């Protein structure tokens, strides 16, 4: 995977690439790698997938319960300390590396968790096997007091670095923008710039070319 | 059977419209102590080729007799040594592609990344990688070690692929390979600040630039951070 | 400890037709998740209307093409110009790579050509000399993608006539090199999709009796 | 791979698969597993796909070379010792072969040796080898007569090779058949396992374990 | 990492490189090494990220604890919580902490506390894979009683040369003075402290 | 242990189970019993681990029969043998699993039909006309492949179960002391005395 | 020693227009020796159909679980359990056991009642889910699977064609895989009838 | 190592050495052979200068190389050995990798091959 | 390979071998003869690991036959197996030794009595009244130091020889497939058809 998060001006922005593989093979050609923990408070995960998918629901229903218990919209550092402490516990065993962002009434926030525990405060952050093609890209362009629209730009720079540059990643380009007062928009598939060509053969087949020994009605009724 | 001991890290390189520019640092670290600080890297082959070394700098200082030595071997019976007989890139790096392959295939490598950069006698620009393996390729911009994971991502948003070449001017090229060298002092642990940068045009020839550094660095954005996650202060 | 193997990924693809034969592989070359060079040739022309591609370690693979290519060279030498005919060369290509037994060249060679009738003629090899004419082989990181999908539309195989109670099968026939290509190119682009190391680009190299020939695709760069 | 051959009063009966695996990868199902060495001799392959190829391949040129100096064809035990002699000398370099050199003379009559790459050199009557060797056993020991006729022991060869191709997972593609007489050896056919098992189930009334 | 903490007339300095690694790629350039326990008494944090996190944070909850029951604990006090964790987990944990604190009885105090768990007092520490370099230096150049000015000099330069030979420490030196006057963040960049 | 074989036929299931008992370089047993009544028509034969095997075979009968006294009424084949692979299935996530392999014949009144079940010691379940544990089925397996058919007698099943046994005792390299035979059908479990 | 390759077999998933489709092959074996060529490993509860393919020991007991688990499913809940529902039943059951894990490769397939849409997914071992519009592939012969099915496949094809289509991705890459094939079943899935189809295939 | 080229050509097309060789066999004993239907029988020329010998050990004109085939000669006696030796050794060879005794032909083959090899061998007579 | 043993008596001394030769899970032949002849009175029975025990067999019994050539004369059974330890006692420090165990029966025609060796890979010999290589000796030296008397006849020593190989056919775990008998005596070597 590639996964980066940029705040800028009113907020802060997060994004992902869409590929999942399994050894040398791509399994999902267009995986989502943005997780909800609470309505505005998004997760990028990357590292074992199951283990993101799980330990982002997990924390995710914890905070929904937390946040009727106090009668207030969750914060960033709740989801963050809740994580760390749970994936310290399990010593890196439980691999998930996460880049947790969001808004609330204390402002914006943007963080980095690695398996073991350990978190990380930033204004640019990069995770994933193609976090050096995506850090090259931020070390370059990044700069105090970006806009809406220029936060976006670079952070989906970024991704594209990892997607044509690093072999875990590819496909397309997830979004998800956090502002101060605003709803979170999250922007599913907001890069779709490897489109499959269209095929030289169709490969429909005449019918009856393949051969058959029985068939049988299947009763799924009661 | 080897382990490195004094090594060197990143080279990188890359083509433009009437040659090629190449880079890397001037450091010979010890493991995790940053050793020695006046080490070139970069080694020119007449006026038309220089090759970049990454990896064991005892073997880098073998390679460089090698190449002392083809240059004196050359020259021997050679009225044209300086003209149509002189050593082309091609020649150099297949001289070193072979030494390279038959030591490991004696299961005794010269620990090392290599990659020659130079412009060939009809205009046409050469550069081209081998390391310890044997193993080599060619493209338009090419870097070992970290340089390879974070310098080409970089270099290739200006070179993406072949027809990209004489659309770049060596002004552009030469500020993207200074760039990518101050994103690996940001970001590789045995960098330094300090390096060399060699380009070979096929109009102005070889220009060798020493004692370079980088500069316009962004780290004033550190004092805003704070702790790892709910300090304060 | 020295690890003197290493690998370059890439695979490559051979059919044959009637009076023709060609040769495919991808353009790019890898070590382990980087990408190392978008367009590095591993198809080779060798004289005497052979073409050749030694695909895995890159490095041993140069050098088993390096040693053919000599050996076709001192073959005209030693036996006044004769022509070096498929299945000599074929034969030739085990001594060399039996020849290190005991410290094996690791690549998957495939050479093609027209046999002495003028019919077109697919070799392959394993790593130590094994070797075997085909209608068809791919080899190479995504052979077992592209394999049985030749399998299918080469040889028709599990393929029958329609109406037939699957009692006749699909019968034999060779196909032109119109329908050949577009065999070539759809079977790379589906290898693209779903195996990380193949991408870039496709060079086809086609063998008639009048030469030569070549053609280039894009394929896709993630 | 599953080999056998089988000696009886017709001759000697010699059958192969042609699978070959690399791993659970199935490489090939086209395999050429017999090498006809000369018009009275024929040898067959399991194991290491290079090693057996390449050996046996070099094996007939030593026997070239053998009636050209000798002005006489050579003998079976003769061939088979000097294959057995040179995986020897190769022996804990790790070649993998299991093979038996099979074929006719004047003087020995119809023979049949076994040749391992750990040196091991047996002469007799019925042998079965490779990763289905077991299968194929069952069915021939079974079945087997020295009075069988030239069809019902090429069948029964057939029939066993057949056997190992459907329950070993690492045999199958088709059988080649081989018919070994005093005048040479015959080639009877290729024969794929695809149209074959139910041609067989059908007309024999055997695979009652498969759905129909 | 790189890290000191040294005692002076008006109190004490803590001073810390900003560099994370995973093998030699640099996870963070601009990190916080200086962390708060309490108020006044803050620590220094080398070895495993995770770990040195984890038990930070356990020793804030502890001290806050005893804040709400007993009052403002002393410096010796933070020190033995920390040390009550990384000697019985020393199994566990990889982390080489400093404990720096002001009391106004007691004033500037410093315990170093080293991998297996046991607890060091002393007028000045270092600690980190970057200290090696600069046991010669610090030990030449350390006076006790120093001013302010001349404590942040004395890091400046150490943590300078420190940084310069090892490949595992760099980017920015952060410094954190405590005092009775209250507690003062300092920064210090590449520019200014290589050329020194 | 070693060699346990079982066939289906049209009435009835015959279970063979080899005599030998060996440990090191000594046959210690030559009429050793490999197998356990579970109930009147469903027996289980077994082979494996020393110890484990005989320990897990009556573990199960002990169930079985206290079942058979609680209901006052006798569990079909495929009953018992889902009872037998889920304690199967446990075990193998056990501190120390079962090694254990066993065939499950059986008569079942209520269908009127015999059943075969092969579970190995993961709690593989497969119902059968003919199986097999260990390396007997590289032999007995293409063998009955080629002889077997589904209607044939309980006669015709002892003739192709002998037919099995020869080739065991011609081709395996161990000498298992030869067989004892089992036959299950509609009037319950009897053993074949002259083998 | 490999838990997900000793007994060995494939399953493969694919939809059309208004349709579904999910086959398996038959094969149950011991490494190198066929043991049963009886072994479906695609089961259903209600109109939810689950293949599993890998540790047959595994298999079975995830069948009698989920069997289990819906049955109490509709008691308590009054209606068959849907296709995007039962997927989120079988990831959690899966990440239960993450540190000690059923060594399988289930693939869910089915048509949602409610709104008509065709639905398919996949898991890892840990219960990851994978969702596709077009083909979700399982087993010893995945690799072999993900190439015949990208090739292959179109959308929007109608169940008479979708058949042939999964048929023909499911026999050619059993051919060539050693632990696949003796067999092979296919699911058709519409709306409210479904036809199971037995495939004539090669049994080597 | 001795290295002379002892065996060489003359201008009238001759190999001295080789030839001098031969009146050395013609100095040495009588030695006949004669074959009949059903067998061989090898004679002997023994000199009677020699009285007061031993005759039980005295080393025999006529020398087993097999149980089957036999060799004589005439010449220098000490010379004999040598090729006796080599051809005994390559009979026990031939059954060893062959599985069958040597044919008369292929023994004298390879008898009449070392001959040779020392007629154009350096240092060698 | 397994089974080899040998037996000296009054007047001759006698060799026996098994008959089997296995390989993975398979018996590949039944008749195999375990011994090479020498010279006319003496016989080498041999076993070990494959291929190494008949290239080694053939390669002595080369070399005593171009001796018996050279000389005219028959080696002293004594001469053979001091020849035969020197060679075995080499390759023990070689770079791949032969990992052969051999048994020596000869009859002496000048002392007029039979002699057995016994020699291991090692190139350790030992003369004895009888003889074993591998598991075999477990059980029959016990069972000799019993029965065996120094003045036995041929036929006493056939029915002594009977009773080892019953005792290893009940107790042993593997099918060794019977043995082949072969006698030296004044007459020289001779097989025992009926055994
Ligand atoms: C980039 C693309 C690579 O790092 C990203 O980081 C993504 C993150 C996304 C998916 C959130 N990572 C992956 O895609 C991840 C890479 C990976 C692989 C293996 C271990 C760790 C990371 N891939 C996965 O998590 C896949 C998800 C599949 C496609 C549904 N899962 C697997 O590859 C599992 C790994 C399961 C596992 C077990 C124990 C410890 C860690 C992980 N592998 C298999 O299922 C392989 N095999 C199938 C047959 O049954 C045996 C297991
Ligand atoms: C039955 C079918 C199986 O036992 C037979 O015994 C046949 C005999 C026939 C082919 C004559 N045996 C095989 O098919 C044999 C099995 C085997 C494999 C490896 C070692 C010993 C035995 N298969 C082969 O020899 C294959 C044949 C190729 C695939 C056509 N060859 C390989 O596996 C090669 C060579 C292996 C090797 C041996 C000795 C030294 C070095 C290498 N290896 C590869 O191709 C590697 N691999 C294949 C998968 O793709 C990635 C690379
Ligand atoms: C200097 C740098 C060294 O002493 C400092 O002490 C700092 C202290 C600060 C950050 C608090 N130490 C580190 O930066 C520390 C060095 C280290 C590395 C490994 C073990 C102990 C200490 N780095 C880390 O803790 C990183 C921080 C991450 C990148 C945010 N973590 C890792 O490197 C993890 C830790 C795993 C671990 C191992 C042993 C004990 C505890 C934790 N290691 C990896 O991910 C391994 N990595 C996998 C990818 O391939 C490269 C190796
Ligand atoms: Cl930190
Ligand atoms: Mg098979
Ligand atoms: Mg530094
Ligand atoms: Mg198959």
């Amino acid at each position: 995977t590639t996964i980066v998060g940029v705040k800028f001006n009113n907020g802060v922005v997060i994004a992902a690439d869409t590929r999942s593989t399994q050894g040398p093979i791509v399994a999902d050609k267009n995986c989502a790698k943005l997780h909800r923990i609470s309505p505005k408070i998004w997760c990028a995960g990357a590292g074992t997938a199951a283990d993101t998918e799980a330990v982002t629901q997990l924390i995710g229903s914890n905070i929904e319960l937390h946040s009727l218990y106090t009668s207030r919209e969750p914060r960033v550092v709740s989801a963050l300390q809740m994580l760390k402490q749970h994936l310290f516990k399990y010593q890196g065993h439980i691999g998930a590396y996460l880049i947790v962002a969001g808004v609330d009434p204390t402002g914006s926030h943007l963080f980095s968790i690695h398996a073991h525990g350990s978190t990380d405060v930033g204004y640019y952050l990069s995770l994933g096997s193609g976090s050096l093609a995506a850090m090259a890209v931020l070390e370059s362009h990044w700069k105090q007091d970006l806009t809406k629209e220029e936060a976006i730009k670079l952070a989906s720079d970024a991704i594209q670095a990892g997607i044509w540059n690093d072999l875990g990643s590819g496909s397309n380009v997830d979004v998800c923008v956090m502002e101060i007062g605003k709803d979170a928009e999250y922007l599913r598939n907001y890069l779709t710039p490897n489109v499959r060509e269209e095929k030289q053969k169709s490969y429909k087949f005449p019918r009856g070319t393949t051969a058959v020994l029985k068939e049988s009605i299947v009763n799924i009724c009661d | 059977t080897q382990q490195p001991i004094v090594t060197g890290t990143s080279v990188i390189s890359m083509k433009y419209d009437n040659g090629v520019i190449i880079a890397a640092d001037n450091l010979g670290s010890y493991g995790s102590l940053l050793r020695f600080n006046g080490v070139e890297r970069l080694i020119p082959v007449g006026d038309n080729t220089v090759v970049g070394i990454s990896g064991d700098i005892s073997d880098m200082q073998h390679i460089e007799r090698l190449l002392k030595d083809l240059v004196t071997e050359n020259a021997y019976d050679n009225p044209l040594a300086d003209a149509e007989e002189a050593l082309e890139p091609s020649y150099i790096f297949e001289y070193l592609a072979t030494v390279m392959y038959q030591r490991r295939s004696k299961m005794n490598p010269l620990w090392n990344a290599i990659i020659v950069a130079g412009v060939q006698s009809n205009g046409d620009q050469f550069l081209r990688y081998v390391n310890l393996l044997g193993v080599t390729y060619s493209s338009p911009t090419l870097a070992t070690g970290f340089g390879a994971h974070m310098a080409n991502p970089l270099l290739r948003k200006v070179v993406d692929r072949e027809s990209d070449i004489p659309k770049t001017t060596v002004q552009v090229a030469e500020e993207a390979i200074v760039n990518a060298m101050r994103v690996l002092y940001y970001r590789d642990a045995r960098s330094s600040r300090n390096f060399s940068l060699a380009i070979i045009d096929k109009n102005t020839g070889l220009t060798f630039k020493k004692n370079l550094q980088v500069e316009n660095m962004k780290w004033d954005f550190a004092k805003d951070i704070k702790g790892y996650g709910t300090q304060k202060i | 400890q020295f690890n003197p193997y290493g690998d370059n990924g890439g695979t490559i693809l051979g059919i044959a037709g009637e009076d023709f034969a060609v040769l495919a592989g991808d353009t790019r070359n890898i070590t382990d998740y980087s990408i190392n060079s978008r367009y590095e040739p591993k198809v080779f022309d060798c004289g005497d209307n052979i073409v050749m591609s030694a695909n895995g370690f890159a490095a041993d693979g140069d050098a088993l093409v390096k040693r053919f290519k000599n050996s076709v060279k001192w073959y005209h030498f030693d036996h006044n110009d004769k022509k070096l005919s498929i299945n000599s060369a074929a034969r030739n290509i085990q001594h060399l790579l039996y020849g290190k037994r005991f410290f094996p060249y690791y690549v998957h060679t495939i050479i093609a050509g027209l046999d002495e009738d003028g019919k077109g003629a697919v070799y392959s090899f394993d790593p130590v000399g094994s070797y075997e004419r085909e209608q068809c082989r791919a080899g190479g990181a995504a052979a077992s993608l592209i394999m049985p999908f030749l399998d299918n539309q080469v040889n028709f195989k599990n393929q029958y006539e329609p109406g037939t109670n699957g009692k006749v099968k699909k019968p034999l026939k060779y196909l032109s090199v119109e329908e050949v290509i577009k065999l070539v190119r759809d079977s790379f682009t589906s290898a693209t999709e779903r195996h990380i190391q193949v991408g870039d680009g496709l060079e086809i190299l086609i063998v008639t009796k009048d030469g030569v020939r070549k053609e280039f695709y894009e394929l896709k760069r993630d | 791979t599953t080999t056998l051959a089988f000696r009886f009063q017709g001759g000697i009966i010699v059958a192969v698969d042609s699978r070959a695996t690399a791993g659970n990868w199935v490489a090939s199902q086209t395999v050429k597993k017999v090498i006809e060495i000369n018009p009275f001799l024929l040898g067959t392959m399991a194991g290491g796909a290079a090693d057996c190829q390449f050996w046996e391949t070099w094996l007939g040129s030593q026997f070239r070379l053998h009636e050209l100096r000798e002005k006489e064809r050579i003998s079976v035990a003769a061939a088979s010792k000097i294959l057995s002699n040179l995986v020897y000398q190769y022996k804990g370099a790790g070649l993998s072969m299991g093979t038996m050199i099979c074929g006719y003379t004047r003087k020995e009559g119809p023979t049949i040796y076994y040749v391992d790459s750990d040196g091991t050199r047996l002469k007799g009557d019925i042998f079965c080898v490779g990763s289905g060797q077991t299968f194929a056993y069952g069915v021939l020991d079974s079945n087997y007569k020295w009075d069988l006729s030239v069809e019902d022991a090429l069948y029964l060869g057939k029939r066993s090779i057949l056997a190992a191709a459907h329950r070993d997972a690492y045999s199958g593609g088709s059988v080649n058949l081989y018919h070994v007489t005093e005048d040479g050896w015959i080639y009877h056919g290729n024969h794929d396992v695809g149209e074959l098992f139910w041609k067989v189930k059908e007309e024999e009334g055997s695979f009652n374990n498969v759905i129909g | 990492t790189s890290i000191m903490a040294v005692t002076f007339k008006d109190g004490v300095i803590l001073g810390a490189d900003s560099r994370t690694t995973t093998g030699a790629y640099i996870a963070n350039r601009v990190t916080d090494k200086l962390t708060r326990v309490h108020d006044k008494i803050w620590c220094c944090r080398s070895g495993s990220a995770a770990d040195t996190q984890a038990i930070a944070d356990i020793v804030q909850y502890h001290l806050e604890l005893y804040t709400s029951q007993y009052g403002t604990p002393s410096t010796e006090t933070a020190a033995s919580v920390f040390k009550e964790l990384c000697y019985e987990n020393k199994d566990n944990l990889t982390a080489g902490i400093i404990v720096a604190g002001y009391d106004d009885k007691n004033k500037g105090e410093v315990y170093t506390i080293p991998l297996g768990g046991s607890v060091h007092k002393l007028p000045y520490a270092i600690a980190g894979s970057g200290s090696t370099f600069i046991y010669g230096y610090c030990d030449k150049n350390f006076r006790e009683n120093m001013s302010k000015e001349e404590t942040v000099d004395f890091i400046k330069h150490s943590l300078s040369q420190a940084i310069k030979w090892d490949g595992s420490s760099g980017g920015v030196i952060r410094m954190v003075v405590l005092t009775a006057a209250g507690v003062e963040r300092l920064i210090f960049y590449p520019d200014e402290y290589e050329q020194l | 242990m070693d060699i346990i074989l079982g066939i289906r036929v049209q009435d009835s299931v015959i279970l063979a189970s080899s005599k030998a008992v060996t440990r090191g370089i000594s046959v210690l047993k030559d009429s050793d019993d490999k197998t356990r009544q579970l109930s009147p028509h469903t027996l289980m034969s077994f082979a494996g681990e020393a110890g484990d095997t005989v320990q897990f075979a009556e573990y199960i009968q002990a169930n079985i029969q206290l079942y058979s006294i609680r209901e006052d009424y006798e569990l079909s084949p495929q009953a018992v043998s889902s009872f037998v692979r889920q304690e199967l299935a446990k075990s193998i996530r056990s501190r120390r699993p079962y090694q254990v392999n066993v065939l499950i014949g059986g008569y079942d009144k209520k269908k009127n039909k015999p059943e075969l079940y092969q579970i190995d010691y993961l709690g593989t379940k497969v119902e059968l006309p003919y199986g097999a544990h260990g390396y007997s089925g590289f032999y007995t397996f293409s063998l009955l492949d080629h002889h077997y058919r589904p209607d044939m007698t309980t006669e015709e099943g002892l003739d192709l179960l002998k037919l099995c046994v020869q080739e065991l005792e011609k081709r395996m390299p161990m000498d298992f002391k030869g067989v004892i035979v089992k036959i299950v059908d509609k009037d319950g479990i009897r053993q074949v005395d002259d083998f | 020693s490999d838990p997900s390759s000793i007994n060995g077999g494939i399953v493969v998933a694919m939809t059309g227009k208004d349709c579904v489709a999910i086959a398996c092959d038959l094969r149950l074996g011991s490494q190198s020796l066929g043991v049963s060529n009886k072994f479906e490993k695609i089961f259903h509860y209600g109109h939810v159909f689950l293949g599993i393919t890998g540790l047959a020991t595994d298999v079975t007991t995830l069948n009698e679980m989920f069997r289990y688990k819906t049955n109490l499913y509709k008691l308590k809940e009054e209606r068959a359990i849907e296709p995007e529902t039962f997927t989120q039943l079988v990831s959690s059951s899966l990440y239960e056991r993450r540190f000690g894990p059923y060594f399988v490769g289930p693939v869910v397939a089915g048509i949602n009642s409610k709104s008509g849409k065709p639905f398919i997914a996949g898991f890892d071992l840990i219960g990851c889910i994978d969702e596709a519009k077009d083909f979700i592939v399982s087993g010893t012969a995945s690799d072999q699977l993900f190439g015949m099915c990208e090739s292959l496949y179109e959308p929007n094809l109608e169940p008479e064609d979708l058949f042939e289509t999964i048929s023909q991705a499911l026999l050619n890459a059993a051919d060539r895989d050693a632990l696949s094939g003796w067999g092979a079943v296919v699911y058709i899935i519409k709306k409210d009838e479904v036809v199971k189809r037995y495939l004539k295939m090669r049994q080597d | 190592g001795y290295d002379r080229a002892l065996s060489i050509f003359s201008p009238d097309g001759h190999i001295f050495q080789v030839e001098y060789a031969l009146e050395a066999v013609k100095r040495g004993t009588c030695a006949v052979g004669v074959k009949g239907k059903n067998c061989v029988v090898l004679g002997c020329e023994r000199r009677s200068t020699l009285k007061l010998q031993d005759t039980r050990i005295t080393p025999s004109k006529v020398s087993k190389i097999d149980s089957h085939v036999v060799l004589s000669f005439s010449g220098l006696n000490a010379d004999s050995r040598i090729l006796i030796e080599k051809a005994r050794v390559e009979a026990q060879s031939h059954r060893l990798t062959l599985e069958d005794p040597v044919t008369v032909e292929y023994l004298t083959r390879y008898v009449a091959g070392v001959q040779q090899r020392y007629t154009q061998s350096g240092g060698v007579r």
